[PDB]
């Protein structure tokens, strides 16, 4: 690793993907199929629909497969069918590619208590992984019981992830006592949380902050504000730490429809390095201490 | 061995669509997805002048008719048929041969396919692809990818006969009962 | 192909170790458990406990009782988690002792909160269910469209069901 | 699917030096890169030597 | 008459089970060939008999 310098080649956004498809992939596949430009018409609207509904991933090859399929079907309908020039319209698209798989859905639009989004830089691009939390055994072990709420992490825990989760649990307890000492739910209740995998171990701690807030929600049962994401690392004191691969997480959040992205203050500049056209419509946030997040997520 | 390999010989390919469709319909009932896919392939290949050999992998439960449909496709398209088994295979030499300096070297089995078929554009059928082990000393998956490589196939060469041989018009087929165990690069 | 594997559960040690004992109902999973399968089973166990809490807090059988479940093998690892939904209802059934409504096949992926997720190989499971003679098939709402791609003649005689939140399933299995 | 190898190929073309792709991932035996001792029946040189021979140039873009 | 078919180890450098599968193949046997005499030979009429003490250890493709 140390023997060379590394540049970050990363994926393309829906608009960039559409441009790539229309200007390079479509004519290339058309030539590789032999159909004339006038004979086969592929409106940019159809390409946008295909990208939005069918091919959803950081890569681009799947869109190549879809365009190859539709071009082959147009050639089939031209050689022996009835139309001398296939006009591919969205209404017709249903028959060519079939009904739309990978239909657009946010996993939890309501986001009930104890669950929250998180922009995880997975091995392939970035995803909006959902961290879940829930009570797994009654809080009333004993009306006088002082046993702590031992936590049971899941989702192929890594020892580094185990330590990060323990630190997040301790910090969440400290914050809960600091804010509302009367509340003791999280203090003495066994809670099970699930952190979906796919995040590379280096970025594993990047979701730790999310864990905290999720727990806090379960403590007060307050659902987090709709379509809000966040990421970073905590150091047992609320001092958020910077994370890498911000562009992939940002594009994943943009695709998922989440509007508010909360990032460590240090990463702010790295977020501004990104192209302007990818940052429209999002209410980005920059923070360094976790306290502010608690206010934003729970107004 | 070298002069026995066909060169420039391309078996005539059928272009009639109704005839091929009827031939396929009289060989295997239903299974209309594969039938329509091959019809679309035939049409697009006919439209784009020359006929190219693109790879596709049938997959499903066993005894469903995947080998029989491969034979039916070979018959209907008019090109030569050939079957090949790779399940649990470990000695890449069977596909690559030997350096020819041995006392009894042989070429890969694909060159045997080309020689027996007497044509440069047959239909090669691969069986039990997902069963490849790629274990010690083996790793035939690399050479197999080389075969499916869209461009390197046009200049594929074996260790025995090192002259590059074009494999762009060959219509590969693969069969596997599940898509999980098959290597992702393949 | 596809198969109709019978997931099952039963008590394997008395719930009354002590009338006051608060020890949790540790679960034992058999059937050549895989790590992903073990974690999915634990997720299903926790979700079943939470659901029983929400519905009938009076019952604590599943809360404190050691239960053994058998999930027959045969499913490939990739679709292995698909059976998890069944596991949940099984436990819930065992929690209340009410037999599930007869000839009711189901499958899905629970995510610790009831929001079912799509599963693959829907056509194979559908044909296997038709062969088994079951009449009601409960599938995730996401996979709904995929079930409609099936040829018409394979879908006759069954009352397909589509769902996304496990709550709905609990209202169909146990009327 | 980002085109990393595609941009590598484009850079090879623009720079005008010969192109060659190499997949080392999952490779187990180093003998592929190093060949054999040439005395064994069938011993062959390393894959980089074959790349140099095929490329016909001493300064390709591996 | 093949004997003790199920006892085949199909181990290192061997795997005679593949050769068996070739021989018992209903159609490939019609053009079977060996490494010594490579001329294809017809084996459609030969009536093979396989004896095994148990049906489990025998290969599934066989
Ligand atoms: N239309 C059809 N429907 C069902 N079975 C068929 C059909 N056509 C041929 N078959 C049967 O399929 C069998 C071939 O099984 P196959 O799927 O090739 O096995 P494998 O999975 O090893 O390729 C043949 O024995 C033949 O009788
Ligand atoms: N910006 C782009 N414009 C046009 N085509 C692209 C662009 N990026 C990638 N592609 C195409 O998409 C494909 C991506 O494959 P690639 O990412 O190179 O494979 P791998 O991920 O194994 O490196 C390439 O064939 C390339 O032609």
């Amino acid at each position: 690793r140390d023997r060379m310098e590394m540049i970050n080649v990363s994926g393309y956004v829906a608009q960039e993907k559409l441009a790539i498809a229309e200007r390079y992939l479509v004519p290339q596949a058309r030539a590789l199929c032999g159909l004339d430009e006038s004979k086969a018409k592929l409106s940019s609207d159809v390409l946008t629909l295909l990208i939005k509904q069918y091919c959803r991933e950081s890569g681009v090859r799947n869109l190549q497969k879809q365009v190859e399929k539709v071009l082959r079907k147009s050639a089939y309908k031209i050689v022996s069918g009835e139309a001398e020039s296939v006009e591919v319209t969205p209404e017709n698209l249903q028959d060519f590619v079939g009904k739309p798989v990978f239909t657009v859905e946010r996993m939890y639009d309501v986001t009930p208590p104890g669950v929250v989004m998180g922009l995880a830089w997975t091995a392939m691009g970035g995803s909006t992984l959902f961290v879940e939390t829930s009570l797994r055994r009654p809080q009333d072990k004993d009306a006088k019981g002082d046993k702590d709420g031992s936590l049971e992490v899941t989702g192929q825990l890594g020892e580094v992830m185990k330590e990060s989760a323990r630190i997040a649990y301790t910090f969440a307890r400290a914050f809960l006592m600091q804010h509302a000492p009367a509340n003791d739910y999280l203090v003495t209740s066994h809670i099970h949380l699930h952190v979906p995998e796919g995040a590379t171990p280096k970025d594993g701690p990047s979701a730790g902050c999310t864990i905290v807030t999720a727990l806090l929600s379960l403590a007060m049962g307050r659902p987090v504000r709709q379509n809000l994401a966040m990421t970073g690392e905590v150091s047992l004191t609320g001092k958020i730490l910077p994370v890498g691969g911000i562009k992939e997480k940002t594009i994943a959040a943009k695709r998922a429809g989440v509007t508010c992205i909360v990032l460590p203050a240090e990463n702010k500049k790295d977020f501004y390095d990104l192209a302007a056209f990818i940052t429209e419509g999002l209410e980005v946030h920059f923070v360094e201490h976790y306290r502010e997040i608690f206010d934003i997520a729970f107004p | 061995w070298l002069t026995s390999i066909p060169w420039g010989k391309y078996s005539n390919e059928n272009l009639d669509l109704a005839r091929a469709q009827a031939v396929l319909e009289e060989d295997h009932y239903g299974m209309e997805d594969v039938k329509k896919r091959i019809l679309e392939f035939i049409a697009v290949s006919q439209l784009r002048g020359s006929t190219q050999g693109k790879i596709l992998c049938f997959y499903g439960p066993p005894g469903v008719g995947k080998t029989s449909i491969a034979r039916s496709i070979a018959r209907a398209l008019n090109r030569e048929y050939f079957r090949f088994s790779v399940g649990g295979m470990t000695d890449v030499a069977e596909i690559k041969g030997h350096r020819r300096t041995y006392v009894g070297a042989m070429p890969g089995k694909i060159i045997q396919c080309l020689k027996k078929t007497k044509t440069e554009n047959p239909l090669i059928l691969i069986d039990e692809v997902d069963k490849i082990g790629r274990g010690y000393q083996g790793d035939p998956s690399s050479a197999l990818l080389e075969l499916l490589d869209p461009e390197q196939n046009a200049n594929f060469l074996d260790h025995y006969l090192d002259v590059p041989v074009d494999l762009s018009k060959v219509l590969f087929i693969c069969t596997a009962n599940v898509t999980d165990t098959i290597p992702e690069p393949l």
